């Protein structure tokens, strides 16, 4: 269905967009607790 | 056998797999990971 | 360290959201329950259970919004949504009303889970849990009204739906059918609650009007400070006061506060008796000796009579729209009414 | 067997004010039931 | 200084925001539907 | 404390007070049969609430 | 003959409320 | 005073959280309204749309009557 | 925006109390047209 | 001294005194017993089992002897309708009258423990004080708990040395005491299979005989011990109440809803039967094959029962009550005499019509007359200038099949309209509303009151069971807080809250 | 009024005897 | 039996409100 | 004025022998008079 | 119902003479 495409496709661009500007701390954050 | 006894027991299941087991094993990888320094 | 031991230091951290044990029952159980009602009012139709519309989707406002409740045909079902009615369909599940016994359990296991957060931070601060008891007087109220009272009933469908009009809906339905304003056990939790709001205005009136001058601003709000050990207010000017105003006057600061504790808690829990009352239809719907008068003479009318009278036209001109399972027929000659209206 | 004095004897005490309370409560507990005890 | 970014309160305040800005989206789309 | 012959009887049952095992004990064993005792309470209001329907009878007054 | 009944618990109330006011337990500081 | 979190006006006035979020916050908007536009949401929830309250052999209310077979009696209601 | 890698949170609070506002606004623009209009 | 609400506390350390309260406590619930039995032999009526059974008369004790084997009277009577049994000793006078004595030598008993409280069992030979040993309490009286269940069920119950139960058929016809087998099936967890009664007694007696073995030869653990409290006998207290109240609701709901161990026989009819039309049912499939077997209207009608046709009558169902409504059913509609028979009423153009029944939310409800295929034909209207549909238009008649009626046709619209009137209510009776002065409104069966008052004694000891639990569980800090509690409630200077040792120091 | 014949009784008796407990603790308290 | 309609409320009267008096006066004496 | 202690108050005694003799003689006048109160 | 009266007042009596010989107060020689 085009429409389960269209509505979680904005989704993934949003969580894409936030783990391209925070992974970096994301993992030194995972990185400090083991 | 019928088939409400079936997905009475595939609730118990599915309710041990979707809440109950990965909750305690998440809770207690964490609770092992960021310890409490006395 | 064990494990257990591990998993409790975790638990009770000092964080910005405290968790503790019972947050494992209240968090899950408590989004479940308002994720729920959100969606419902947002997106689930009423239309096949009650012949309404309740959610935006529909063109619903937030007032005539509702998580309904479900249909009359499937009595005081649980209805799972893997249950012999919905099959695991969600869509099913939801046109059937399953939303409402989901919001009104995972909501009563949240409130569980609520009071069960009271006691272990009570625990754990180290002060007595009266905020608990105090918490006994809403999950009364709650069990009582969206639980106890279907049971009582036919099905789920004559529990409140979770709406503002549907909460009216329920409230006025309970007047018409039960004459709940005459149940002195309402008229007990009415003056609970009052009396619990005029405790409150008073107390906060009364303190905020018996400062003592503790700062040199005309904001008296700074003139406090958290760890002080005298009282921020003079007590015995407000005793003077309210013995010359009033007659009496709380002489025990420790006594009012258990007081505005026990007023409202003692209304929800006299309400919550009456509504396991009217579970059954044991109401306190007539006094007979008025009834057995007024059939014996035609000029005696009290407020009670008309109020009587009130109650049958509002059955009347609402059950075949608020019971569309019944297929009430009535046609417009059997409608009580008045002259000229 | 002998019948021993217990020392978990404690008094009772009810106050003026909780006199005062407990008199009013009962009195307009009376008032709101009578009309349905009578009925 | 050096603040952990995701906490309990970090999941907590998502837990609740993310789907209400996707409700409020779906809602405000509600107001343009024609009977 | 005065003695009685029945006192003296019922002695040894009430002669183990606050004596406990140490540690957990027997609490797993205990959780297995609460959770066992969670599901049987599940089918049986289950079975008087018809959502668990079972062959052989019907939840009626004619069973 | 109720209305006895309820002319008594009536005044019941109204004489705790006199002897509550006008015979209360005096407030003392100490 | 501080639970160990970073303090939340500390949070919201950074540049960086407002990179993530003129992202996330309008984009969460518009896949909500996608839900809703697209018809999406008719179809997941089972809500009628204005067009299907009563079909042309229906004009009644599609009050459910069945205590199992719902499913059929959602179909035959339409 | 005066400072160094910082928004004034003020700044923050009137846009977020505007965009709450235009929202609120909006649903009420919608009781009058679409759905649940009366028209 | 002590505020009122806590004089019992004086019993909290005593334990010879506190068997003394329960013994007094079970005194005065067996001599309730024996008394509100002995009122009820003396007010019951036993002249007609059909039309004023116990459940019409407010008998509430009365069933519950019945329902596990007491069905005689020494007078003669007994709750079947047979006459000339003799039951024994064990009638309803004998077991009232040994409930009195037995409430008479707890008394005593609790006389002698009160004034004999220091007895030499109750301290601790290890230290100085007074002791309960509460697990090993627990554990004896689980097994006596688990001994008296399975003896119960399998002797009592069954019949190998006792009564039975009291079973019927589906409709409450043929109701009496017999021996019943235990269903291990999964049919002995349906509700209304008395088996069922039978084989969980049996079983979970064996289970509480091993339980109360295990809790009367294993210590609990130290860590179970330390968080549930259990050198304070206020766990035990608040545990118990939580038991009581979860019963208690499970005993309500199978009073309002209807089991094997509520018969409508000894509590009435429940009040889903009146909403489904159950006992309508019924009636309708028997005069049915009575047609097909190839009979008349009025013999087919004349065979119903005149208690089946009794059930279904909406003044018997528990929903119609008020609180406030006292007493006994026969003081509302009155005692039932006879059934009037089956109206069936057709309008002028040959149409069979039914009147609508009332519902049990409605206090009042229209009288509304529907074909076959759910047209209204005929009512009685309110406004009569726009009056279409009434009996005096439509020329709606009545005809009566069995009972008083039977073969009888009424015409005259007046009496149409109070049959339509009567038909709204189900089966119509003839009730003597002379005997006591009965005023007109409905009241609520014994199955009504019994689920009242147990629902609302769960509630009310949910607040028992927190009251207690806190009481318990905060015991230390029961006269107010520590007179500092600075440190530990600030935020944020502990890793864990209320933990000293956690200390960040940052 | 047609009324409960216990009616007068069960207010009389509601009425009076909480009053008499109460009375009975107010008064002996100081003993 | 048609006895007096106020000989029950009369009776228990007459036995309870000195039987009152004099449980309040033993139960304070000694204050 | 002033409100002044009264030194005429003295306390009421009931002894239990007392009690019991009163609590006969109510009885059995309730015994005695409850017939013809009935009539 | 006046049965229930005669009931009471009889055994209020009989328990007046049960309460009066087993809790007396003791007669002491002082
Ligand atoms: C404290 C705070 C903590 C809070 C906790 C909140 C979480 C609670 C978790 C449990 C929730 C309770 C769900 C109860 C479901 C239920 O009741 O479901 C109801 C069922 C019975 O089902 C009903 O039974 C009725 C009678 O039917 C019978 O009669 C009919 C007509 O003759 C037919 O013959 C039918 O086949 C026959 O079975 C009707 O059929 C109804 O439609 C049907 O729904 O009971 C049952 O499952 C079980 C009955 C026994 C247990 C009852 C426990 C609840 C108490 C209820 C009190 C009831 C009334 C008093 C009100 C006041
Ligand atoms: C051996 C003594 C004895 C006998 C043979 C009887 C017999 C009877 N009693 Mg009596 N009674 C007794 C002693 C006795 N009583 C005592 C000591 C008291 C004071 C407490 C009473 C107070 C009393 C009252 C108030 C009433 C009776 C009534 C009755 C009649 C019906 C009982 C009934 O409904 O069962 C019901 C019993 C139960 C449902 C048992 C509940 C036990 C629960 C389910 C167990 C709790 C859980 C357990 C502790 C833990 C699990 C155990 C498991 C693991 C094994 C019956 C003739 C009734 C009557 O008809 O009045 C005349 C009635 O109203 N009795
Ligand atoms: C829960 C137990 C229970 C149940 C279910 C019943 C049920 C029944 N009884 Mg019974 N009875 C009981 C206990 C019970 N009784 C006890 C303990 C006694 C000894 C006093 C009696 C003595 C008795 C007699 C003499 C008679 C009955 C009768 C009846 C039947 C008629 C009901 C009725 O009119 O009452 C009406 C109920 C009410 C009006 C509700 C009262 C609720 C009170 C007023 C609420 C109080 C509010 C509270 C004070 C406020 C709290 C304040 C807050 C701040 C805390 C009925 C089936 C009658 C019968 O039919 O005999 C065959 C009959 O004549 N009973
Ligand atoms: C079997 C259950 C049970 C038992 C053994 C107890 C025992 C106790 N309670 Mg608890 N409690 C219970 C259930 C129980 N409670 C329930 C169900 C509730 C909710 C209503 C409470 C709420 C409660 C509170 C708030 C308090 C207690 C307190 C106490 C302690 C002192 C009691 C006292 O002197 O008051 C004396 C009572 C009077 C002088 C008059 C009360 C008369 C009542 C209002 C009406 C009479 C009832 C009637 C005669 C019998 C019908 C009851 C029956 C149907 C259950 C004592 C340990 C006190 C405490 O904790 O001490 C430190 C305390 O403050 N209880
Ligand atoms: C001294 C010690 C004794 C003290 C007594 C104090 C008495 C106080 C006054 C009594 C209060 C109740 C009066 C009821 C009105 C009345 O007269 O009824 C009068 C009724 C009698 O009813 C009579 O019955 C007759 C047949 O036997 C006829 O039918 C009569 O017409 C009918 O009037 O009395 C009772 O039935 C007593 C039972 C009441 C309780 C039953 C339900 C139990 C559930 C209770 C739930 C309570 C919840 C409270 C929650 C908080
Ligand atoms: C919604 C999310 C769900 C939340 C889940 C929360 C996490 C689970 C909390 C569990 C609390 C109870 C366990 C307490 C620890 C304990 O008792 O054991 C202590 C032991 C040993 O610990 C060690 O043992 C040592 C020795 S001794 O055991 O004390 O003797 C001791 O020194 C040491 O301290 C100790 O750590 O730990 C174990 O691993 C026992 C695991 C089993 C515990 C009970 C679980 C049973 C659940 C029933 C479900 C299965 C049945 C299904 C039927 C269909
Ligand atoms: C993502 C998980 C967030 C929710 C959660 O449960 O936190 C659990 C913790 C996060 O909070 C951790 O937990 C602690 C704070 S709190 O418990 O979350 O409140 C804190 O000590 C720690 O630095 C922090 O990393 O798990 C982590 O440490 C994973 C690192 C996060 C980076 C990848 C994402
Ligand atoms: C500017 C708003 C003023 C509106 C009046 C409402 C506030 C006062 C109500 C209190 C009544 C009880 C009186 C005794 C209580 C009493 O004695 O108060 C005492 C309290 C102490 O004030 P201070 O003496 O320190 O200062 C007040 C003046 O003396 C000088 O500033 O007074 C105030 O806090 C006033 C602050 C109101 C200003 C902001 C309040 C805004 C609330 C209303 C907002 C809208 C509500 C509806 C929205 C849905
Ligand atoms: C059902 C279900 C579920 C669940 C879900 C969930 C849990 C979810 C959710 C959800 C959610 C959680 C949602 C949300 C939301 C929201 C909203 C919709 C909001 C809003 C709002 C508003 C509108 C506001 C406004 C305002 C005001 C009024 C005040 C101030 C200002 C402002 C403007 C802010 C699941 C899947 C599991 C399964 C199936 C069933
Ligand atoms: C001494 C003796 C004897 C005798 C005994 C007797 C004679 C008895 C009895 C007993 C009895 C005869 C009893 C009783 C009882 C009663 C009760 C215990 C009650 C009650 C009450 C109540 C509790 C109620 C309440 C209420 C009300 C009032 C209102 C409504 C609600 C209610 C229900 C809450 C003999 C010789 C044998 C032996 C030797 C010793
Ligand atoms: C409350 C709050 C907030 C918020 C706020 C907001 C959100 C807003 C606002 C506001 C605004 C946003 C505004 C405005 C303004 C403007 C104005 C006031 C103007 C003017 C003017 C005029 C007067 C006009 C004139 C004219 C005319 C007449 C015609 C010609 C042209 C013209 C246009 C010139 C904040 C966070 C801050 C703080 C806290 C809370
Ligand atoms: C805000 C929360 C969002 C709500 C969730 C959005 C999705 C809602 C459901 C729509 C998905 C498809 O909708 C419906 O899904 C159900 C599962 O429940 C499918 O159901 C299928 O699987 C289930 C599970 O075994 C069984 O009933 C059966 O095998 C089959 O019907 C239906 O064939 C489909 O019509
Ligand atoms: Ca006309
Ligand atoms: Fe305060």
């Amino acid at each position: 269905d085009w429409r389960v495409i269209v509505v979680v496709s904005p989704l993934l661009i949003a969580a894409t967009w936030a783990a391209i500007n925070i992974g970096a701390a994301a993992i030194r954050q995972l990185q400090d607790v083991l | 056998m019928t088939p409400s006894l079936a997905n009475f027991l595939w609730s118990l299941v599915l309710g041990a797999a979707i809440v109950l087991i990965p909750a305690t094993v998440g809770l207690i990888f964490i609770s092992q990971k960021d310890k409490i320094t006395r | 360290r064990g494990w257990f031991d591990v998993l409790d230091d975790w638990l009770k951290r000092d964080r910005f959201v405290f968790i503790g044990w019972s947050g494992l029952l209240l968090f899950p159980c408590a989004f479940m329950a308002l994720g729920g009602w959100l969606t419902g009012t947002t997106f689930v139709t009423s239309w096949y259970t009650h012949g309404l519309a309740s959610s935006y989707l529909e063109g619903a406002n937030f007032l005539t919004v509702a998580v309904s409740s479900p249909a009359d045909a499937f009595g005081h079902s649980l209805l799972f949504l893997w249950g012999p009615e919905a099959q695991g369909n969600l869509t099913r599940w939801f046109q059937i009303g399953g939303l409402w016994p989901f919001v009104a359990l995972h909501g009563a296991f949240g409130l569980i889970g609520f009071m069960l957060r009271q006691f272990e931070i009570s625990r754990l601060v180290g002060i007595r849990p009266y905020n608990a008891i105090a918490f006994s007087g809403p999950i009364a109220v709650f069990v009582s009204v969206f639980l106890m009272y279907p049971l009582g009933q036919s099905s789920w469908f004559f529990a409140p739906s979770f709406g503002v009009a549907g909460i009216f809906r329920f409230i006025l339905f309970l007047q018409g059918f039960h004459n709940w304003t005459l149940n002195p056990f309402h008229m007990m939790g009415v003056a609970g609650i009052l009396g619990g709001a005029l405790l409150c205005a008073i107390h906060g009136a009364t303190v905020e009007n018996t400062l003592f001058e503790d700062g040199e601003d005309s904001n008296t709000f700074r003139a406090f400070e958290p760890t002080q050990a005298e009282e921020t207010y003079s007590m015995v000017t407000a005793n003077r006061f309210w013995s010359q105003i009033f007659g009496i006057a709380f002489s025990n600061k420790r006594w009012l506060h258990f007081f505005m504790l026990f007023v409202p808690v003692t209304g929800l829990w006299m309400s919550s008796v009456g509504i396991v009352g009217l579970a059954l239809n044991l109401r306190a719907y007539d006094f007979v000796s008025q009834e057995l008068r007024a059939a014996e003479d035609p000029e005696f009318e009290t407020f009670y009579t008309k109020n009587i009278l009130l109650n049958e036209g509002m059955r009347a001109w609402m059950a075949p729209q608020d019971q569309p399972h019944e297929n009430f027929i009535f046609p417009e000659e059997v409608l009580p009414r008045g002259n000229a209206l | 067997m002998d019948r021993n004095s217990n020392p978990n004897r404690q008094p009772v005490e009810l106050n003026r004010t909780s006199l005062y309370l407990g008199l009013l409560l009962v009195a307009v507990l009376g008032i709101l039931f009578s009309s349905y005890f009578f009925n | 200084v050096t603040y952990p970014i995701f906490t309990v309160r970090w999941l907590a305040v998502h837990t609740l925001a993310v789907p209400s800005v996707f409700f409020v989206g779906a809602i405000a789309a509600m107001q343009f539907i024609q009977r | 404390a005065q003695r009685t012959r029945l006192g003296d009887i019922l002695r040894p049952l009430n002669s183990e007070y606050g004596k406990v095992v140490p540690g957990w004990g027997t609490t797993p064993v205990m959780g297995v049969f609460m959770a066992l005792f969670l599901v049987f309470l599940l089918i049986i209001l289950q079975i008087y609430n018809s959502s668990l329907i079972l062959e052989g009878f019907s939840v009626d007054w004619a069973g | 003959m109720e209305s006895v009944a309820y002319i008594l618990v009536l005044t019941m109330a109204l004489a705790v409320l006199f002897f509550a006011i006008a015979f209360r337990e005096p407030p003392r500081i100490e | 005073g501080t639970t160990g979190e970073r303090p939340f006006s500390d949070i919201v006035t950074s540049i960086r959280y407002w990179v993530i979020h003129s992202i996330t916050i309008p984009m969460l908007f518009i896949a909500g309204w996608l839900f809703v536009s697209t018809g999406l949401a008719y179809d997941a929830f089972g809500t009628p749309r204005p067009d299907e309250y009563f079909t042309q052999t229906r004009q009644e209310l599609p009050i459910l009557q069945e205590r199992y077979d719902i499913n059929q009696e959602i179909q035959e209601f339409n | 925006m005066f400072a160094e890698g910082r928004i004034p949170l003020w700044v923050v609070g009137v846009v977020a109390g505007i965009g709450a506002i235009g929202v609120l606004g909006l649903f009420f623009y919608g009781a009058y047209a679409g759905l649940g209009s009366s028209m | 001294g002590l505020p009122w609400y806590r004089v019992h506390t004086v019993v909290l350390n005593d334990p010879g005194r506190l068997i003394s309260v329960h013994l007094m406590h079970t005194a005065l619930v067996a001599g309730w017993a024996g008394s509100m039995a002995l009122y009820e032999l003396a007010i019951f009526d036993s002249s007609d089992a059909v039309l004023n059974p116990m459940w019409r008369q407010g008998m509430f004790v009365l069933p519950f002897m019945a329902r596990l084997g007491v069905t005689s009277s020494w007078n003669g009577w007994s709750v079947t309708g047979e006459t000339g049994l003799d039951p024994g000793f064990w009638s309803f006078e004998g077991v009232a009258a040994a409930h009195i004595v037995l409430s008479g030598l707890l008394f005593l008993a609790a006389v002698w423990h009160w004034v004999f409280w220091d007895l030499e069992l109750f301290v601790d030979p290890r230290t100085g004080e007074s002791a309960l040993d509460l697990p090993k309490m627990f554990g004896i009286h689980l097994f006596l708990s688990g001994l008296l269940c399975f003896g119960f069920g399998a002797f009592h119950l069954t019949g190998v040395w006792g009564p039975g139960m009291w079973v019927s058929d589906p409709y409450g016809l043929t109701g009496h005491v017999q021996p019943v087998a235990p269903e291990w099936g999964p049919a002995g967890f349906n509700p209304f299979n008395p088996g069922g009664v039978v084989a969980h007694h049996i079983a979970a007696g064996i289970v509480g005989i091993i339980a109360g073995l295990f809790h009367l030869t294993v210590r609990p653990p130290e860590r179970l011990y330390k968080a549930l409290r259990m050198g304070n006998i206020e766990t035990v207290l608040s545990s118990s109440i939580a038991a009581v109240f979860f019963a208690a609701f499970v005993v309500a709901g199978t009073m309002w809803y209807g089991n094997a161990t509520t018969p409508i026989e000894l509590f009435g009819p429940t009040r889903y039967q009146w909403d489904k039309g159950y006992f309508q049912e019924e009636i309708q499939r028997r005069v049915d094959s009575q047609l097909a077997e190839g009979a008349s209207l009025s013999e087919a009608w004349s065979t119903i029962p005149e208690k089946l046709a009794f059930y279904d009558y909406v003044g018997n169902s528990p929903a119609k009550g008020g609180l406030f409504r006292t007493g006994a059913m026969n003081s509302g509609d009155g005692i039932a005499q006879e059934w009037i028979g089956h109206p069936i009423f057709k309008d002028k153009e040959g149409r069979e019509l039914e009147v609508r029944r009332m519902p049990n939310f409605f206090e009042t409800f229209p009288v509304i007359m529907t074909d076959a295929d759910g047209v209204v034909r005929a009512d009685i209207p309110f406004r009569r200038s726009e009056s279409k549909f009434s009996v005096e238009q439509t020329g709606v008649t009545v005809s009566f099949y069995g009972g008083a009626l039977d073969g009888q046709t009424f015409s005259n619209p007046s009496d149409v309209k109070k049959f339509a009137r009567k038909a709204q209510l189900g089966e119509g009776f003839d009730f003597d509303t002379e005997t006591f002065n009965s005023d007109g409104v409905f009241r609520t069966s014994p199955r009504g009151w019994f689920t009242f008052g147990h629902a609302v004694f769960a509630l009310l000891f949910f607040f028992g069971h927190i009251w207690h639990g806190s009481r318990t569980l905060f015991r230390d800090v029961f006269a107010g807080v520590d007179p500092g509690l600075e440190e530990q409630v600030e935020f944020g200077v502990f890793a864990k809250v209320g933990d000293l040792s956690t200390r960040k120091e940052a | 009024m047609q009324v409960n014949n216990l009616g007068f009784i069960a207010s009389i008796l509601f009425v009076l005897v909480p009053t008499v407990f109460l009375l009975i603790l107010f008064i002996q308290t100081g003993k």
